[PDB]
């Protein structure tokens, strides 16, 4: 995930409603925070 | 990793409620991202 | 409340002047700070 | 400084007491914060 979060070539999506999306919402790890700032910043929507 | 309470400890219930309150504020996570990463001065990038 | 913690970085570490400081001030680390946020809320005196 | 702060091959020191060292102390920019966490973490002392 450190190699995920440091490169924006790849897009990161999860389910529209589940335990995975909510896990990155209430997370506060810096790697996990920076992903959730990207997951919200989805043009188009990464979620499915 | 969990807090070890002796069998029949008075601090079996309040510690477990303290586990939840630090998690709900993300304070468990905001300790983890702080201590591992300010110490992470040989970030694997440097030898690469 | 006597708190047993094993001596292992980064969870429990030795301060730079570990002979100078004693008790709670001697010990730094993650489980040390984890003990402090619990004992603040659960109100118990902790000795490391 | 972004190319400074992302590589620990080079050491960063300032004066022992002046307007430059204190500027990185009270700074809160993330690039400037990460330098001051390195300036404090000096083995040996970066300052002069
Ligand atoms: N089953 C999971 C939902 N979920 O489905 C996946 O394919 N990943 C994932 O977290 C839940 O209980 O929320
Ligand atoms: N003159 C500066 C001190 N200073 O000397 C340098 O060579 N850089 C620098 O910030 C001050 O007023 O604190």
């Amino acid at each position: 995930a450190e190699d995920l979060s440091k490169q924006t070539e790849i897009a990161y999506g999860t389910l529209d409603s589940g335990s995975t999306k909510e896990f990155f919402r209430r997370s506060k790890i810096a790697v996990f925070d920076k992903m959730w700032t990207y997951m919200r910043s989805a043009e188009p929507s990464v979620f499915v | 990793y969990g807090i070890a309470t002796p069998k029949g400890s008075s601090l079996g219930t309040p510690v477990n409620l303290a586990v939840l309150k630090l998690s709900e504020q993300g304070v468990l996570d905001k300790l983890k991202n702080k201590w591992w990463y300010d110490k992470g001065e040989c970030g694997a990038k440097d030898s690469g | 409340v006597v708190v047993t913690t094993i001596l292992e970085s980064p969870y429990v570490m030795m301060k730079k002047n570990h002979e100078m400081l004693e008790g709670n001030e001697r010990y730094e680390g993650y489980c040390v700070d984890l003990a402090a946020e619990i004992a603040k809320h659960c109100g118990f005196k902790y000795k490391l």
